[PDB]
């Protein structure tokens, strides 16, 4: 109820895999686009 | 659920950026080391 426009700077942030953490939803959506973002960025 | 947020936590271990874990712990602080 509070990660309307916080999504982007949640994201913008672990871009490089430390961030502020919120708690991502129960939809299996945002962890695993998170998941494969991490695994780019470990990558990168 | 549980058991979607103990997968889910499983993942998080590995994703490099926590339920009951009595014994558990060990199993995970070995999978994390072991991943790093």
């Amino acid at each position: 109820s509070f990660t309307i426009g916080k999504a982007i700077w949640l994201l913008w942030g672990l871009v490089f895999n430390n961030s502020v953490p919120v708690q991502n939803p129960k939809g299996t959506t945002s962890k695993i686009m998170v998941s494969v973002w991490a695994f780019f960025a470990v990558i990168f | 659920l549980t058991l979607s947020s103990a997968m889910w936590f499983s993942w998080g271990v590995l994703l490099n950026s926590a339920p009951r874990s009595f014994s558990a712990r060990i199993l995970g602080m070995v999978w994390a080391g072991f991943a790093m």
